[PDB]
């Protein structure tokens, strides 16, 4: 029964930047959650437990940000250089992301 | 980089010229006062709008 | 003083929205709009100076309006109660042998009123006052449905309450009370709210008591610096929900109220004071009335009458019940918690 | 308003290369192509017993 559980969801998508692993390092492909009531019982005849401590990843995500860059910006006096300067706090502005 | 590109193009491209168009002042302010069915509709059987 | 939990420490101290609201105006710039394009003391004392000055280089809190009044210490003892008790005003009662004349209906003793209240002046003397609302409650003891604890509330008042035979004090008060009722004068009509307790000044045969007439209780300096602190009691025979009477359990703020209940009959009149906690507007509160005390509809014009008292900003309100201690007696008391005084007037009947 | 990202702590697996070569049934065949069997009419194979 046990046997079906795990095989019984596809697996997903993603693939993480790191991978809980045991000592040895091998990778890690899922998680029983249950109550202890069930645990107790499953340790002691129907399974056994391989590894004891095992490694994990720590620091979160962050994301990469390409956006839709908008201005205000703020003028006195309308010239070519004046309203360029939009067109160079654009610049400004993208070359700020990377 | 492409994006530069193209602000330097509009940075080091002719900007303007000189053209004769009649320029009324009504009012404060100016206008270019224009009538087209010469420089186009003339010698075109297209009826001038 | 700048302790290191900093963006709590600096939100207690009144923010980051004042430094950066006077960023933009007064930090930055010449803009607004430009041009275009001896031993022991001194240095106790001395610091004392500088705690002046430390009182003055800085000044939520929440806002007041205390009041005192120097009040007779014959019906009500603020030294007996404790700071956080209701508080009652009256009218003077020389407008009470004038308007007996003319409110009681035919047929009824006019003479009873100024006859009753006489015998109280000459009972708690062997001047518009105060009722406090502890000492209300073992007057108006005789017509409640929980008698024990009124019983507990008359008690501490025989044995605390300044003044020779308190419990003559009482039975006198409590005779006077059915001689309101009985010629129409109905005691809404002379008990106007005064505010929560929060100290008092002693001296003799009459008291200078200060309260808040309006505003929240528990941050009022009291005097003591170690408790600033002091919570709302009530006696449990007037504490009366409409949250499990009605199955409202739902949070929200709970307001307070004061209810009259009366009874009209030859010489038999009851009185009853009860404290309404409720969940309601105060215009859908009179078909709540009707539900609950339909018994002296019958045998009596309303039979109730109620103002606002004061409201819980809680969202889910606490309440309490326990046994404190007025000298050596227990009484079973419901304390409130968090209450923030907003009196209003009373509604009528006739 | 529109935004946009990419994370850095998981990627994708698009494609499952399956070759038949990998597979335990590749035992029961003998695989030999053509590059010219399009071409062919009826081709015929001899046994001798």
């Amino acid at each position: 029964w046990l046997v079906d559980l795990t095989t019984a969801t596809q697996p997903s998508v993603a693939v993480p930047r790191l991978t809980h692993a045991d000592t040895r390092g091998r990778p890690v492909d899922g998680v029983l959650v249950t109550t202890a009531a069930i645990k107790q019982r499953l340790l002691q005849s129907f399974l056994k437990v391989e590894d004891t401590e095992a490694d994990v990843p720590v620091t979160y995500g962050e994301m990469v940000l390409n956006g839709a860059n908008l201005v205000t910006a703020l003028v006195m006096g309308k010239a070519v250089r004046s309203l360029d300067d939009v067109g160079r706090h654009l610049l400004e502005m993208q070359e700020e992301q990377l | 980089e492409a994006n530069r590109e193209t602000l330097d193009e509009l940075e080091s491209a002719p900007q303007t010229t000189r053209v004769r168009a009649d320029l009324v002042a009504i009012g404060d302010r100016l206008v270019f006062l224009e009538a087209l069915e010469k420089r186009i509709y003339a010698a075109t059987n297209v009826p001038y709008p | 003083t700048k302790p290191l939990p900093t963006a709590p420490m600096a939100w207690a101290e009144s923010s980051p929205r004042e430094l950066a609201g006077h960023a933009p105006l007064r930090r930055v710039l010449r803009p607004p709009i430009a041009r275009r394009d001896t031993r022991a003391t001194r240095d106790d004392t001395e610091q004392a100076v500088d705690k002046i000055l430390r009182g003055a280089r800085r000044a939520g809190a929440p806002r007041y309006h205390l009041t005192r009044q120097v009040t007779l210490t014959d019906l009500c003892q603020p030294n007996a109660e404790r700071a956080g008790a209701l508080l009652l005003a009256l009218r003077h009662p020389t407008d009470l042998p004038h308007l007996a004349r003319h409110r009681a209906p035919p047929g009824r003793q006019t003479e009873r009123l100024a006859e009753a209240w006489g015998q109280l002046l000459e009972a708690s003397a062997l001047r518009a006052g105060l009722v406090s609302f502890n000492f209300l409650v073992a007057a108006c003891a005789a017509a409640y449905d929980a008698r024990d604890a009124a019983e507990a509330v008359r008690a501490h008042i025989t044995t605390n309450y300044g003044g020779t035979r308190a419990g003559a004090r009482l039975d006198r008060f409590s005779e006077c009370l059915r001689a309101m009722v009985h010629t129409h004068v109905f005691p809404h009509e002379v008990m106007r709210f005064f505010g929560g307790l929060v100290s008092w000044v002693t001296q003799d045969e009459l008291a200078s008591v200060t309260a808040v007439c309006s505003g929240p209780q528990e941050a009022t300096h009291t005097g003591h610096p170690g408790r600033p602190r002091s919570a709302v009691t009530i006696p449990a025979c007037a504490f009366v929900d409409l949250d499990a009477e009605l199955c409202l359990g739902g949070p929200g703020a709970a307001f307070l109220y004061l209810v009259f209940t009366y009874r009209q009959c030859r010489d038999q009149e009851l009185c009853c004071v009860y404290v309404v906690k409720s969940q309601l507007p105060p215009r859908g509160l009179e078909a709540a009335l009707e539900r609950l005390f339909g018994r002296l509809r019958i045998t009596n014009c309303t039979y109730a009458a109620f103002a606002e008292l004061g409201v819980m900003p809680d969202d889910s309100p606490r309440c309490l019940h326990r046994t404190e201690r007025f000298g050596a007696v227990g009484v079973p008391v419901v304390i409130l918690e968090g209450v923030v005084w907003r009196p209003g007037g009373w509604r009528a009947c006739a | 308003d529109v935004e946009f990202d990419a994370l850095l702590g998981s990627y994708c697996n698009t494609l499952s290369l399956v070759r038949f070569l990998e597979l335990g049934l590749s035992v029961a065949c003998v695989c030999t192509k053509f590059p010219e069997l399009a071409y062919m009419n009826e081709g015929r194979v001899q046994f001798e017993v």
